[PDB]
Parts: structure tokens; C-alpha cells; sequence
């Protein structure tokens, strides 16, 4: 369950937001057979992430 | 409703593409004063945020 939804009482200083398309979220799973391969290259180049 | 004085709310502005036309084209805006940047040609000038 996803408890805990709450982490502070006040937003204080937030900066930055952001929102996209949602990733492949395969719901539950399975053990054995790791078909997922994810490769991801992470880069910083003048200040573009 | 806006917020107080020394409770100015602050807003974030990213990745979207702006537009002043509003401002200009519209006739309701009777009160439009500037002196910093130029006032019609703030359309060509891109911020970063």
C-alpha cells in the first residue's frame, strides 16, 4: 500500500517542477525471466540534464 | 485572489512558449508601463525563466 502519502506539514521553498508522459509502469511483476533491459545513458552538458 | 505584500506568491515559468499578443492586441489593457526592456519588441527578446 502506498502509505505515508505525507512527508511535510508546509511547503516551504519548492523550485522546480516538472511533467511528461507517464513511463511503462507494468503493474506487480514476476521472478526469473528478467525481460526488462533498461540502459540508460544520464549526461549533464551545459546544464541541459 | 491574489496573495499580500510581503506574502508575494512566487510563479515558475519553463519549457513553454509565451505569449505577450495578449497584452498588446487586447483593449482592456489601458495601463501597460515599462522602461526596462522595450515594450513591443519583448515579443523577439526569450528568457530563461
Amino acid at each position: 500500500m502506498e502509505s505515508e502519502f505525507r512527508v511535510y506539514s508546509s511547503a516551504n521553498n519548492c523550485t522546480f517542477e516538472y511533467v511528461s508522459q507517464p513511463f511503462l509502469m507494468d503493474l506487480e511483476g514476476k521472478q526469473g525471466n528478467f525481460k526488462n533491459l533498461r540502459e540508460f545513458v544520464f549526461k549533464n552538458i551545459d546544464g541541459y540534464f | 485572489r491574489f496573495a499580500s505584500v510581503y506574502a508575494w506568491n512566487r510563479k515558475r515559468i519553463s519549457n513553454c512558449v509565451a505569449d505577450y499578443s495578449v497584452l498588446y492586441n487586447l483593449a482592456p489593457f489601458f495601463t501597460f508601463k515599462c522602461y526596462g526592456v522595450s515594450p513591443t519588441k519583448l515579443n523577439d527578446l526569450c528568457f530563461t525563466n
